[PDB]
């Protein structure tokens, strides 16, 4: 277990909690209690924009890009509420946290796309 | 003296300076090589090479 020392300008700020290979069980669900995500935590590793062709009949695709703002770019300490619906599906209503965090990243030639990754609400 | 058209003919008898006088015409093409990449480059659009 690593402080903030340990940490600080690492890199490790950026990166969401992993689970070791053996986590592979089951957790269960009792319809009569009350859940909620304490901890949501989302890291992206790819950037993808769609391209914008001319033709408009060809399908345009999804291209690779270059971050340039840096290791800012995820979400955490997201909560809300997981509910139990009747048909057994659960559903998670966002209710608060770092939910947001603005992005550049860079397409081949070098135009830039600035967008808010989010999950808001 | 020399007239204008035969003011390079110094070079005749001056191996050294004939030799200054084609690095500097090969600086000027090379020059004109590197120079003429960048404003193509500053110039060309790359998105489309189907049309
Ligand atoms: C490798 C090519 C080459 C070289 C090294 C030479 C070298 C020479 N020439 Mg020859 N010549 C050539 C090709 C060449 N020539 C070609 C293609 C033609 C037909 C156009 C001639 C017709 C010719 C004539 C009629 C004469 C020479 C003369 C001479 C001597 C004097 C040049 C001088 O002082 O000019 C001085 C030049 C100026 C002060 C200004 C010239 C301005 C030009 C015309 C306008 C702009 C040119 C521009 C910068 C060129 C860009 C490059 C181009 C290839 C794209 C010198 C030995 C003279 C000689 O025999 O003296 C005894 C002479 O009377 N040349
Ligand atoms: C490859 C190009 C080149 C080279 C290596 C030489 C080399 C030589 N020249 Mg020649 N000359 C050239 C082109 C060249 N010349 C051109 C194009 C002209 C017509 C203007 C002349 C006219 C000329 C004369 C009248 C004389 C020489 C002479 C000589 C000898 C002494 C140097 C000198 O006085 O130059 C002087 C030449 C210049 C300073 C040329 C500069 C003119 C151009 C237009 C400058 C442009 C540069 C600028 C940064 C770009 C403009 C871009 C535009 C969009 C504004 C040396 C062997 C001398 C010599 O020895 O006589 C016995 C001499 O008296 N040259
Ligand atoms: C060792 C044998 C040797 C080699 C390898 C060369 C090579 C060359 N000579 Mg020749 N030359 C030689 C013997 C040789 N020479 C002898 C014994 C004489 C009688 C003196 C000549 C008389 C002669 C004349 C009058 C001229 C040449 C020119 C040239 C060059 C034309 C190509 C050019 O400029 O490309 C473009 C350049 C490059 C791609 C870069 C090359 C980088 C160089 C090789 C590094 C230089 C470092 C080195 C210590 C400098 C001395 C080199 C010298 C041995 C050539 C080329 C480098 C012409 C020239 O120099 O034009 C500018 C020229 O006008 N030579
Ligand atoms: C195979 C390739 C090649 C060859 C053989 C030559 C040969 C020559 N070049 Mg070079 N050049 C080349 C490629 C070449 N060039 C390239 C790719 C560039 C970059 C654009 C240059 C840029 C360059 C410059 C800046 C200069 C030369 C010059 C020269 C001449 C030096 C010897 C001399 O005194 O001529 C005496 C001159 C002549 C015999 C007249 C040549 C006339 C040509 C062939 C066409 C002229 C067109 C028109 C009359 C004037 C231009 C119109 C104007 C509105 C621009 C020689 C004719 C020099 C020169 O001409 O000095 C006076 C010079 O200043 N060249
Ligand atoms: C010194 C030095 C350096 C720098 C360099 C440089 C920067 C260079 C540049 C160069 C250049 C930048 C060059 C340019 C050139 C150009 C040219 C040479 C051109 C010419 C032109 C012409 C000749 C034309 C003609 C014509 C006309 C005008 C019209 C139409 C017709 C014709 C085409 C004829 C370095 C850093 C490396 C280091 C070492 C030292
Ligand atoms: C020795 C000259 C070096 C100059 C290099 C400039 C960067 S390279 C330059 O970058 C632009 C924007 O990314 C592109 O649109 C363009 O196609 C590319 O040539």
């Amino acid at each position: 277990t690593l402080t903030y020392d340990d940490i600080v300008g690492t890199g490790l700020a950026n990166k969401c909690p992993t689970l070791d290979d053996t986590a592979r069980g089951a957790y269960p669900i009792d319809s009569s209690q009350t859940y909620r995500i304490a901890r949501l935590c989302l890291q992206p590793t790819t950037f993808l924009v769609k391209e914008e062709p001319k033709n408009k009949r060809q399908e345009a695709e999804f291209v690779p890009t270059k971050l340039v703002t840096r290791e800012t770019t995820s979400l955490d300490q997201i909560q809300g509420e997981l509910k139990v619906n009747s048909d057994g599906s659960l559903t998670f209503v966002e209710e608060d946290g770092i939910d947001f965090q603005p992005v550049t990243v860079q397409m081949a030639g070098g135009e830039r796309i600035p967008l808010l990754f989010t999950v808001k609400n | 003296g020399l007239p204008w058209y035969r003011v390079h003919t110094v070079l005749i008898n001056d191996p050294g300076r004939l030799i200054a006088a084609h690095l500097m015409h090969t600086a000027l093409v090379a020059g004109w090589a590197g120079s003429m990449a960048l404003y193509e480059l500053a110039t060309f659009d790359p998105s489309d090479p189907v049309l």
